[PDB]
């Protein structure tokens, strides 16, 4: 349901205490890419956990390259982040022909730089996001980017360390279809064992 | 002497938990979790440890 | 997404500052023999033995972060 | 969340990890006693600073 | 006791410090001590006396 948001926006999804089934979910996505690390394909279908997460997001397949843990570009810079601790499991899909309740937004985008800057106006040090964490250009960086290369900026109070926070962003334009991602991570002692 | 023996098959009795850097330490999990190429190499890190 | 409804009007009640009778100290650190505010493991509880178990905690005997309430003012009722 | 009275000292906790938010107390399991028992997942979007 | 979370400090129309922006967990003991109100919602200031 809704509009899938940005890739630096990641809506997660916690399951405790009930039952899923990807048979009844998978078959109506249309999967174009489909990987896992530290797990294999068919135990996120059959084996128990203790709780599931699940990130979806609005993601092309023009950066797919870029799904590499060991991958270092903005996407994986300042955007979005994978837990070392946990396997992980990677979906790219697109909406299904004969599937009109999803709706699409205006265009794809990601943040090509997020580093903040002291109120001495000359020593500037990169954030590093860290995994399944928010970058503070999040607080600042709104919902949709314009035009690629796109500018903002805010001042930082002396509390919080003080200077400003800059961000850039940039767009790739819609595909004839919506392609959104998820990434998937399970939990196998974080609680009672129930799902 | 008594505890130098008890000690030395706690030795056993306790290594068995340890994993080696495998994500896991029952082998059972590991090829239920894993594909065969890289279930294969965390059971001989098992072996090997 | 929520549900509730607003407030009567803008008449804040006055706030005011007397921290001078606020700077009273009682002394109660916390003894990790005696066993007071610690997390309990997540998800498996064990049973008449003593384990080392790496976790979030406080030092032994922290003094503390003094905060405490008290009641307005009132000349009768 | 309901919440009796008493006259026990009463701890409680909160923190945060990548699941979520986690609030922790004694007024669950143990009174009399009081220790740490997860009573509730708060499903955070962004760590609190 | 109550407690208000956050990740963005600002001050208020004083200059004063405690005003928070965007998003807020505001966690509230209530009814004599029965229920604990608990909401990450937004905050919106008046301008009042
Ligand atoms: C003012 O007065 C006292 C202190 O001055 C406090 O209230 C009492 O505190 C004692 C503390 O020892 C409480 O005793 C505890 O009783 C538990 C069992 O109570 C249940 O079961 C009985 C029937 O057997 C019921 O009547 C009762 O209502 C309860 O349902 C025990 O399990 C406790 O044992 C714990 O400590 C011992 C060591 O002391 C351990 O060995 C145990 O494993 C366990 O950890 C304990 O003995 C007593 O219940 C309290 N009274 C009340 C009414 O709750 C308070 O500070 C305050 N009391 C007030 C205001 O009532
Ligand atoms: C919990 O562990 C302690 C220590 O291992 C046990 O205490 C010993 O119990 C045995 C038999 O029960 C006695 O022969 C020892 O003398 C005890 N040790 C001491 C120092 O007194 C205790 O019994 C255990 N409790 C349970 C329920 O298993
Ligand atoms: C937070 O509030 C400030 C106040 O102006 C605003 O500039 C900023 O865009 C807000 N951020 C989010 C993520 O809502
Ligand atoms: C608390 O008790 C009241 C009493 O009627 C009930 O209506 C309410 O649903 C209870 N809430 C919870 C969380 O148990």
């Amino acid at each position: 349901s809704g509009t899938p948001p940005q890739v630096y926006n990641f809506k997660r999804l916690v399951f405790t205490n009930c039952n899923y089934n990807l048979t009844k979910l998978l078959s109506l996505f249309s999967v174009n890419d489909f990987t896992c690390s530290q797990i294999s394909p068919a135990a996120i279908a059959s084996n128990c956990y203790s709780s599931l997460i699940l990130d979806y997001f609005s993601y092309p397949l023009s950066m797919k390259s870029d799904l590499s843990v060991s991958s270092a570009g903005p996407i994986s810079q300042f955007n979005y982040k994978q837990s070392f601790s946990n396997p992980t499991c990677l979906i790219l899909a697109t909406v299904p022909h004969n599937l009109t309740t999803i709706t699409k937004p205006l265009k794809y985008s990601y943040i090509n730089k997020c580093s903040r800057l002291l109120s001495d106006d000359r020593t500037e040090v990169p954030q590093l996001v860290n995994a399944n964490q928010y970058s503070p250009c999040v607080s600042i960086v709104p919902s949709t980017v314009w035009e690629d290369g796109d500018y903002y900026r805010k001042q930082l109070s002396p509390l919080e360390g003080g200077g400003w926070l800059v961000a850039s962003g940039s767009t790739v334009a819609m595909t004839e279809q919506l392609q959104m991602g998820f990434g998937i991570t399970v939990q196998y002692g974080t609680d009672t064992n129930s799902v | 002497a008594v505890n130098n023996n008890a000690q030395a098959l706690s030795k056993l009795a306790s290594e068995l938990s340890n994993t080696f850097g495998a994500i896991s330490a029952s082998i059972g999990d590991i090829i239920q979790r894993l594909d065969p190429p890289e279930q294969d190499a965390q059971i001989d890190r098992l072996i090997n440890g | 997404v929520d549900v509730g409804p607003d407030s009567v009007k803008s008449a804040c009640i006055e706030v005011d500052i007397q921290q001078t009778f606020f700077d009273k100290t009682w002394p109660r650190p916390i003894d990790v023999s005696k066993a007071d505010g610690i997390i309990y493991p997540q998800g498996r509880t064990y049973s008449n033995i003593t384990i080392t178990y790496q976790g979030l905690f406080p030092y032994q005997g922290d003094h503390g972060d003094m905060y405490v309430y008290s009641a307005g003012h009132a000349t009768g009722t | 969340y309901n919440i009796t009275e008493d006259e026990i000292l009463e701890w409680f906790g909160i923190t945060q990890t990548a699941q979520g938010v986690h609030l922790f107390s004694s007024r669950y399991v143990d009174l009399y006693g009081g220790n740490m028992f997860q009573f509730a997942t708060l499903p955070v979007y962004d760590t609190i600073k | 006791p109550a407690f208000m979370l956050g990740s963005s400090v600002g001050n208020f129309s004083d200059g004063k410090m405690g005003r928070f922006f965007n998003h807020t967990l505001v966690l509230l003991p209530d009814g004599c001590g029965t229920l604990l109100r608990a909401f990450y919602c937004i905050l919106e200031p008046r301008s009042g006396n």
